[PDB]
């Protein structure tokens, strides 16, 4: 039928240890970048595939979730893909009543309480994946992070993944308020580039931005572009 | 403490559970079938536990559906169950579709209802193994076999339970591809016979069944005049 | 590194490591069967080929396979526990139905395999139930995509490939095909076939004769799914 | 044999050690930490001969402090050091009472955690007398404080009785680190004396070490 | 672990041997069956002087021909009593006839073990309860005793004492207890045996006496009439 | 739906969740009631003012209906629970009886809502004791007390809670016609018992008054005061 | 299963509900909340934990929610759990106004979320909420008025109180310099510095790591604000001013 | 020790001990024996009694005019499946209005009682049956099991000291299908006799009858209802 009861459960000194794993995972996924620039965000990702054989052009990790705002991960591939799908049920509900896009506050937290429900609910465990979201509602950028525990963040530039405390330390030494979305974009690659272990293609990053045009995967010509500088 | 139950993986990938469920049918006694050009034959070594119990008690041979047989091994209870579920499939698939339902479509149903005990910890796996045979002009004679982990395949010849192994090696002389019913009951009298061991066992009764042209695509049991000249071949050739 | 802390080893949940041990050990019994499968993508076919073991004489061969019809145009093959595999190809094969009757035209491969993936992910985040022990591949032709090969595994992960394998010899399978992808195109041609059946034999070193694979294929002039006969299949085992 | 059992800070080895150096008996004390040894068989090893040197030293007193380390409700389920700190149980339990006479040899134990002990390690034949010590109600605890400024310079302002009179269920081992602490104050500012003042804060400041969660339980 | 429904190496449910052991906590209770009628006796056991021994209920009436005393854990007789009153009345609703004490004692009986952890109920009982109840009344058979264990499993006895000095009070029912016996004869032994078993005094205020007979109704015994019995006994 | 048996036998016949409920009890700041000739009074010790909490929320003593009121021992946000349990089946009685519960009617309610927890599915037992006072239609005076075995009973005057066995030992040796005579008589008894415990007396202990018609009082700090400069 | 089980709604065998007393532990790292009373207002301080150059100035507040027109909360604990009681919290006040067309009083909402919690603790098989708020607010009934409560589903009303980091020291200290019927919104602010400012070790008040919200009572309307950057500031400089002139 | 906590949990050798341990349960339960002949089927068992003041728990059960059951074990469960029983003796009666075939009736006892022993949380039911009946067939006799199996006997015992019985009954075997009424009734004392431990004897207070045939209904003689069988054993 299904367990009834709670897997998490606090331990002798306060911790949550199964939220504690699921940020481990986390962090041993791969990593991701978001800057939010002055007039857009970015996203960006690697995504080494193991061989020749996979096809790079299969499976995203940046998708989008309306017409305004889309959003990568770090961590488990598969429950990432539960979350995506929930984040554009819950963004139809949403336009379905109000008649207006959901903004990406609003977004961001109905997808937290839905990680917060496995963290509390009966015979599951946490999502073992952090979610970066970004926007563009109010004539104004927004990126936002959602972590296992159901807790979310707002952020300027943040990075997440392996050797995620090197890319946050690089990015507080490289960040600027007046940055623009081609300088965050180009910041964007060159964090991901601190830590690669290897040649960065067009097939092995992905990248998408958000902007007054709305929230769009960059092509790999475009991505292959950017990296020629 | 990595076999107590069936939504565990062992650390190599095994269902411990369910090889166990496997081990129980592994001590009954063996239950054979054969396939042949005109249909199937079903043979069954019923030990005599008690001098007490009347003759076709605890009956391992069941009719499933008018035209489908059954043979069973391992813990009866069980098996009593699926065959029941079998006769539910078979009874359902009538009235939705409006004709007989075919051998191979009742073992696929039959396999993932069994397949479906193997996942939770909610229940456990069925302790028995059992064999679908039947017989329709169109179709044709088929038999089938279904283990404890759900896995169905179609047989020759098959045997379950104790003297499984003996059994198997003995089917392997038969030829049964071109052979009658009539003549292989005798066969399958003969077999369960030398399987069999007098020694360890003190006495056991054949119970025989088949299905084919000669019945008309209809599983009924074997007539008694035919068992009792099958079971006479089969002890003058224990020479 | 092997940490273990409460049921972490007898329930899918987090390792200290941020494991999921359950999963692993469903990897592990994908290997109880001691078959392995192949799929190759080719310019205007896709095709997949397996083993076939059939212990003894008493087996009705027929009945022994791993390659099964889900819709009109779409197969797949099956490796790992048997059982398991049987339920999620009926799973499937509703999946792709229900897609027909509810969208009014036939399941791309993709979202077949992503609908299946779902499923398989959901066990692994529960508790009450363990993950199917069985590893999926599709081929199908898109209309505008070509030729189609997808896998998914038991903890849910499905990305396409050019070529793929399955089973004890997965990893010599798809050193040989990256090898050949290197090359000039991992084959262009419906002889694809003869790339596959040459990967299989080679890992295993078998030396196949007829009555020891089975092929299905798929090609653009003709998108539906077949079965290769034992004669046909004989006919490009000589021809190789 | 005696068992002297109490909540923590009651005078259990106070009492050992003030009946050690007013007997004429070769007194020994050991502390049942001291029995869970790293090596296997070191512990009833140690154990056995514990006793076996206090039948060579003619009248003895053996006084095995924190029995609760080494002794325990002797649940069969356990692995680990469990089984090792059993074996030593059942060599101590032997020794009490066994198949051989036990010469003239006397056993007294203390523990805070009486109710988790062994019935057979606390059976009457074992151990015949259970002492209980209780915390100090009204007067002990002005006695205690008494001995313990005997020998220290006060101060004509020292409302002692104020000091006691709360039902702050106070612990001899309190009242001890309570006057230890404000004759440390007093030297720390210099003094000559130690004043009330210095008194009370010393009290709050030990009975700051309480913890624990308010609403939980009440 | 050790799940509320499994079985003992020899055959015995764990919880219903625990709940037995509980019964042999509570108070001793007596009961005998005569063909003048059916008396129950009971020791109330006063824990304090404070304590109002009015309030003590360990003897009820289920009907007006039935009488019941408990013994164990008295709070899980309540939802027991309860039952067994509104069976009782049930019957008298439907067939315009009062229930036979076998047929409450029956009743009552099948509601005892009905407890379960899966698949059972929303708020099904967890335990068996750990109460042992004696059924006093008159029925068309006459004077009718039954006894109801913990286990569901009841029947008709002469004379049955429960509680944690049975082994003992059986013993002396047994010298005393004959079929020819009278209900004053049946009522002066069980106060006797009583007052043995009981560890403080016996008086008119720490024990609960009553009758039902085949001409008056369910009575339990006032100060008075309980003052002139243990005058004599 | 959780249905795990919280609640079990044991080998000897216990229910360690009941037992370990009522140690929960015991831990419990003080509770002491008494029924007087004309009046029942009910005391509790206060563990710390602090000084810097509001008293009005903090009041151990409730009303559950004009007649009745309780004080309890043991988990506060268990008491609300089961204080507003009775609060809604005494306005129930009144709807459907058209007459004001008795004091044994809803005593007998809050203990077989107690009992029932102790043998549900995945539930744990009340961690309380309650001390239920009031006045009968009749006009008697009445007095009970529930445990969370889910059993009550009738008392001329208990305590319940931290340090219960010796004001109830002091409440046996005290209690007489005499000492009940007076309904300020009734009040010392009730203040000195509690001081027996208490330490500061006075500042440390609430008390509230039940007469026949006037419904419950709470005696001010200045009353409190004058009853115990009265007693010494 | 049996065997999995954590048994979160158990007693002890000293009578203790350890899930709950584990949870109350993981409120004592969380951020440092403190509430004032104050004659003519209420205050809410809390330690602005998360502090970072990267992190973006979103909503309002980080810890501050608005319940009512005339309520506002602060949290301590875990943060996600904090986000599904305050949303609980909204819809009790409103189906209050709902029904009865007047603004839930702020006692009554304390007790309904705090049931809610309490139900938690008894049945389920769920662990309890690990966060403990603090409520501020005005009512016809009882005027301002600052509420507490704990994982267990307990409350209380206080004049001044703390919870979080070193809230043994901050309460010690409240309870040394607060003068009850005496404290107007102005003292209630500079004590809640000082308070902040000790409890802290690490570092000072930057004026970056403290968000503090006032409600007061303005022609008939209650007001809730959260003070900007310039007059916290501004506060922090007066308080180094006068610490400097005591010595 | 691990394997013996649960039904749903096989061990090693492939077997569930908590079945194993229900089954000793109906071994503990007292002796009773069921025989048949070419026109009756006869159920005769032995009572007792837990007190000598204790009225013997009554073996014998009525289900159908046709149909009637000896128990042995766990008598809260007996209830159970007696009752079940019952009711769909009265169902068929209902809808086809013609009495239950024997046979049928038992395959549904063996279909409930199997689903407890496969899920979790359920178990076995501790009790075992001997289930005497007449149908269109003739005279039925059946034993039941706590795991849910069934046998189709021409003569039976089961419970305490019961492999005794079971040798006298198949040493006589022969002689039942032919033997009258009066003949085949005591043939099933004589062995219930030799079940009995030595220094006992048959008496019309344990001894308890039920007999059903061609032209009579299920009936259970009791009490000195039994005193013309006993007379001549
Ligand atoms: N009644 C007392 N009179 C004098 N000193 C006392 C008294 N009670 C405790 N103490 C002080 O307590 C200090 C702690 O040692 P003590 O012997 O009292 O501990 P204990 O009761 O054995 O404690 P534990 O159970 O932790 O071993 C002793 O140094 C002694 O000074
Ligand atoms: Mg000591």
């Amino acid at each position: 039928r299904g367990y009834s009861f709670s897997l998490t459960t606090f331990s002798p000194s306060g911790k949550l240890v199964q939220i504690e794993y699921a940020l481990a995972a986390v962090a041993g996924g791969a990593p991701s970048v978001g800057i939010k620039a002055a007039n857009g965000v970015v996203l960006a990702t690697e995504k080494k595939q193991k061989s020749i054989l996979y096809d790079e052009r299969s499976v995203h990790k940046v998708e989008p979730i309306t017409k305004h705002i889309g959003l990568v991960y770090s961590g488990m591939g598969p429950d990432y893909r539960v979350l995506v799908h929930r984040a554009r049920k819950l963004a139809q509900q949403y336009y379905l009543v109000y008649q207006e896009p959901i903004p990406t506050a609003q977004l961001v937290q109905r997808v937290a309480s839905v990680m917060q429900e496995y963290t509390q609910s009966g015979g599951v465990r946490p999502f073992g994946v952090s979610l970066l979201i970004c926007g563009w509602n109010e004539g104004r950028p927004y990126l936002f992070q959602s972590d296992p525990s159901g807790a979310y963040f707002a952020w300027k530039a943040t990075a997440m993944g392996k050797n995620y405390v090197n890319g946050k330390t690089f990015l507080e030494k490289r960040y600027n308020e007046d940055l623009e979305l081609e300088d965050a974009i180009h910041t964007a690659i060159l964090t991901l580039k601190e830590s690669f272990e290897g040649q960065m293609t067009e097939d092995n990053i992905e990248v998408g931005i958000c902007n007054e045009a709305g929230f769009r995967r960059l092509t790999p010509t475009e991505v292959k572009d950017y990296l020629a500088a | 403490g990595y076999d107590l139950s069936a939504s565990t993986f062992s650390p190599d990938g095994r269902v411990f559970q369910v090889e166990y469920a496997m081990k129980a049918v592994e001590n009954s006694s063996t239950a054979i079938g054969i396939r042949c050009k005109d249909g199937v034959v079903f043979g069954v070594e019923k030990l005599v536990l008690s001098k007490l119990y009347e003759e076709g008690s605890n009956k391992r041979l069941f009719n499933v559906d008018r035209h489908v047989g059954m043979a069973v091994a391992g813990l009866l209870a069980d098996a009593r169950s699926l065959a029941d579920i079998a006769r539910e499939e078979a009874s359902n698939f009538r009235s939705n579709f409006g004709y007989n339902i075919p051998l191979k479509h009742l073992a696929d149903r039959v396999a993932m209802y069994v397949h479906a005990y193997t996942l939770y910890s909610a229940v456990r796996p069925f302790g028995c193994s059992f064999m679908l045979g039947s017989y329709s002009v169109n179709d044709g004679a088929q038999l089938y076999m279904i283990d404890p982990s759900g896995v169905s395949y179609g047989y020759w010849g098959c045997a379950i339970g104790k003297a499984r192994q003996a059994a198997k090696t003995e089917i392997e002389k038969l030829q049964m591809k071109e052979m009658t019913c009539r003549d292989i009951v005798k066969e399958v009298a003969k077999i369960i016979y030398i399987v069999h061991d007098e020694v360890k066992d003190k006495a056991f009764e054949l119970e025989l069944s088949w299905v084919g042209e000669l019945t008309n695509g209809r599983h009924e049991i074997v007539p008694k005049d035919i068992r009792e000249e099958a079971e006479k071949y089969a002890k003058e050739s224990l020479k | 590194r092997g940490s273990s802390a409460g049921f972490d080893r007898h329930i899918t949940i987090f390792s200290p490591e941020g494991r999921l041990y359950q999963v692993e050990y469903a990897f592990k019994a994908i290997n109880q069967g001691g078959l392995t499968s192949v799929a190759v993508r080719g310019k205007d076919c896709a095709v997949i080929v397996t083993q076939k073991k059939v212990p003894d004489k008493l087996l009705d061969s027929s009945t022994v396979t791993h390659l099964f019809k889900i819709t009109e145009n779409i197969g797949c093959v099956m490796t790992g526990m048997t059982a398991d595999s049987r339920s999620q190809v009926q799973r499937a094969r509703y999946e792709a139905a229900n897609w027909k009757y509810k969208y009014g035209y036939e399941i791309p491969v993709d979202m077949l395999c992503k609908r299946i993936a779902d499923i398989s992910q959901v066990y692994t985040q529960n508790a009450e139930m363990r993950p199917l022990g069985c590893c999926m591949i599709l081929i199908g032709i898109d209309e505008e995509q070509g030729p189609q090969v997808y896998k998914c595994d038991p903890a849910g992960y499905y990305c396409g490939f050019k070529a793929t394998a399955a089973g004890v010899k997965q990893t010599e399978s798809t050193s040989f095909l990256e090898k050949k992808v290197k090359k000039k195109f991992d084959w262009t041609f419906e002889q694809t076939v003869e790339t596959a059946i040459t990967c299989l034999s080679t890992v295993l070193s078998i030396d196949f004769k007829p009555s020891e694979i089975e092929v299905g294929v798929v090609t653009v002039e003709n998108p539906k799914f077949r079965i290769l006969t034992e004669a046909e299949i004989d006919a490009h085992l000589v021809a190789l | 044999g005696v068992i002297l059992y109490g909540p923590p800070g009651t005078g259990k080895t106070l009492l050992a050690k003030a009946v050690a150096n007013q007997t004429s008996a070769t007194f020994l004390r050991v502390v049942g930490s001291e029995l869970i040894q790293k090596y296997l068989g070191d512990g009833p090893k140690l154990v056995r001969e514990l006793f076996r040197v206090a039948e060579e030293h003619a009248p003895s007193i053996v006084f095995i402090d924190e029995i609760d380390a080494i002794g325990t409700k002797r649940y069969d389920s356990n692995s680990g050091g469990e089984r090792e700190i059993q074996r030593t149980m059942l060599e101590l339990l032997n020794q009490l009472d066994g198949f051989d006479s036990r010469g003239d040899v006397k056993v007294i134990m203390a523990t805070n955690r009486i109710e988790t002990l062994d019935p057979a390690l606390i059976r009457p034949g074992r151990i015949d007398r259970k002492i209980e010590f209780p915390l100090p109600d009204e007067k002990t605890k002005k006695r205690i404080f008494q001995i313990h400024t005997s020998r220290m310079t006060l101060a004509d302002d020292v409302t002692l009785d104020d000091l006691i009179m709360a039902k702050d269920d106070l612990s001899g081992a309190d009242i001890k680190a309570i006057c230890t602490e404000a004759g440390l104050m007093a030297l720390r500012e210099r003094r000559m004396k130690v004043t009330n003042e210095d008194f009370k804060k010393s009290k709050e400041n030990v009975l700051y070490k309480k913890q624990e969660g308010t609403p939980e339980g009440l | 672990y050790r799940g509320v429904n499994t079985f003992s190496p020899e055959g015995r449910l764990f919880q219903v041997e625990y709940a037995i052991e509980a019964i042999k906590l509570g108070s001793t209770a007596i009961g005998i069956q005569t063909s003048e009628g059916v008396c129950l006796a009971v020791e109330k056991r006063i824990t304090s002087p404070l304590m109002e021994p009015s309030s003590i209920e360990k003897i009820v009436e289920i009907d007006a021909h039935i009488g019941c005393a408990m013994s164990g854990l008295i709070a899980d007789a309540k939802t027991l009593i309860d039952k067994a009153r509104v069976e009782t009345q049930n019957h008298w609703f439907t067939y315009n006839e009062t229930m036979t004490v076998e047929s409450v004692t029956q009743a009552v009986s099948n509601l005892a073990l009905q407890f379960g952890e899966e698949d059972a109920d929303p708020g099904a009982m967890s335990r068996p309860f750990g109460v042992a109840l004696l059924f006093g009344g008159v029925d068309e058979k006459g004077p009718q005793l039954f006894h109801m264990d913990p286990s569901g499993t009841f029947v008709q006895c002469d004379a049955r004492a429960i509680g944690s000095a049975s082994e003992g009070a059986q013993s002396s029912l047994q010298e005393v207890y004959h079929k020819s016996m009278t209900l004053k004869e049946a009522i002066k032994s069980s106060l006797i045996i009583l007052k043995q078993v009981m560890e403080e005094k016996l008086n008119a205020t720490n024990i609960e006496l009553a009758t039902v007979q085949p001409g008056q109704n369910f009575h339990m015994f006032t100060k008075e009439e309980l003052e002139e019995v243990i005058k004599d006994i | 739906s959780y249905d795990r048996a919280i609640t079990v036998f044991s080998p000897d016949g216990h229910l360690f969740q009941v037992e370990y409920a009522q140690e929960a009890v015991k831990k419990g700041s003080t509770a002491v009631g008494v029924r007087g000739r004309d009046i029942v009074v009910l005391g509790v010790e206060k563990k710390s003012v602090a000084k810097l909490q509001d008293e009005r929320t903090v009041r151990k003593i409730c009303a559950l209906d004009d007649n009745v009121c309780m004080a309890f021992a043991g988990l506060t946000a268990d008491a609300r629970i089961v204080i507003n349990r009775a609060r809604v089946e005494c306005q129930s009685h009144r709807l459907t009886v058209e007459d004001p519960v008795t004091v044994e009617y809803i005593t007998r309610y809050i203990a077989s809502l107690k009992q029932r927890y102790t043998q549900s599915n995945g539930r744990r037992p009340f961690g309380i004791s309650a001390l239920i006072v009031g006045f009968d239609f009749d006009g008697t005076p009445r007095l009970y007390q529930t445990d969370p075995s889910g059993t009550y009973h009738a008392w001329k005057a208990n305590a319940i809670g931290r340090g219960a066995k010796s004001v109830r030992e002091f409440l046996e040796k005290n209690y007489t016609d005499e000492a009940i005579e007076t309904d300020d008589l009734t009040i010392k008894l009730v203040i000195k018992a509690l001081l027996e415990v208490v330490q500061s007396g006075g500042k440390n202990i609430e008390l509230a008054v039940m007469r026949r018609d006037q419904s419950l009082k709470i005696l001010n700090p200045e009353e409190i005061e004058k009853y115990v400069a009265e007693i010494e | 299963s049996r065997r999995y089980d954590s048994r979160t709604t158990i007693f002890s065998p000293e009578g203790r509900l350890y899930q709950v007393e584990y949870a109350m532990e993981a409120i004592g790292h969380a951020g440092t909340c403190l509430g004032i009373l104050a004659n003519d207002g209420v205050l809410l301080a809390a330690e602005r934990r998360n502090i970072h150059k990267l992190l973006d100035e979103v909503f309002f507040s980080e810890k501050i929610y608005k319940l009512n027109e005339d309520m506002a909360c602060s949290v301590a604990g875990i943060t996600s759990d904090a986000n599904v009681l305050t949303n609980e919290l909204r819809l009790i006040a409103q189906r209050y106004l709902l029904q009865y067309q007047e603004p839930i009083p702020c006692e009554q909402l304390v007790t309904a979320l705090c049931d809610i919690k309490q139900a938690y603790t008894q049945f389920g098989g769920k662990r309890p909420f690990g966060v403990s708020l603090l409520y501020i607010g005005w009512d016809k009934h009882y005027g301002f008025q600052l509420y507490q409560s704990d994982p267990s589903g307990n409350y209380g009303g206080w004049k001044a109180t703390c919870i979080g980091n070193n809230s043994a020291a901050a309460v010690s200290m409240l309870k040394q310099d607060y003068k009850e019927g005496e404290m107007t919104l102005k003292s209630a602010l500079a004590l809640a510095i000082k308070v902040l400012n000790k409890t802290m070790d690490v570092s000072k008040l930057s004026a970056e790591k403290v968000e503090i919200a006032t409600l007061t009572r303005e022609n008939g309307k209650t007001v809730i604000r959260v003070l900007k950057q310039k007059e916290v500031e501004q506060l922090i400089k007066k308080h180094e001013e006068e610490e400097a002139k005591a010595e | 020790n691990q394997y013996d906590n649960d039904v749903t949990v096989w061990s090693p050798q492939g077997r569930i001990h908590q079945i194993e341990y229900a089954m000793e349960a109906v071994k503990q339960g007292s002796a009773t024996v069921g025989l048949k002949s070419k026109t009756h089927a006869v159920l005769v068992a032995l009572k007792r009694a837990q007190s000598e003041l204790a009225a013997h728990q009554k073996k014998i059960l009525h289900v159908d005019n046709h149909i009637g059951i000896s128990i042995a074990g766990l008598t809260a469960d007996a209830r159970l499946l007696c009752n079940f029983m019952r009711q769909e003796c009265l169902d068929s009666r209902f809808v086809f209005d013609r009495p239950l075939p024997v046979s049928r009736l038992v395959s549904l006892i063996g279909s409930k009682t199997q689903i407890p022993t496969q899920r979790y949380g359920r178990r076995p039911y501790g009790v075992g049956l001997l289930i005497a009946g007449y149908d269109d067939m003739g005279p039925h006799i059946f034993q039941t099991c706590p795991s849910a199996n069934y046998f189709d006997c021409r003569a039976m015992s089961i419970g305490a000291r019961s492999q005794s019985a079971r040798t006298y009954l198949e040493r006589h075997m022969s002689e039942f299908m032919e033997c009258n009424l009066n003949e085949l009734v005591k043939h099933g004392l004589r062995a219930l006799r030799e079940t009995l431990p030595a220094e006992q004897d048959l008496t019309t207070k344990n001894v308890s009858i039920g007999i059903v045939g061609k032209d009579l209904e299920f009936t259970i003689y009791d009490d000195d209802d039994v005193s013309p069988f006993l007379e001549g054993l």
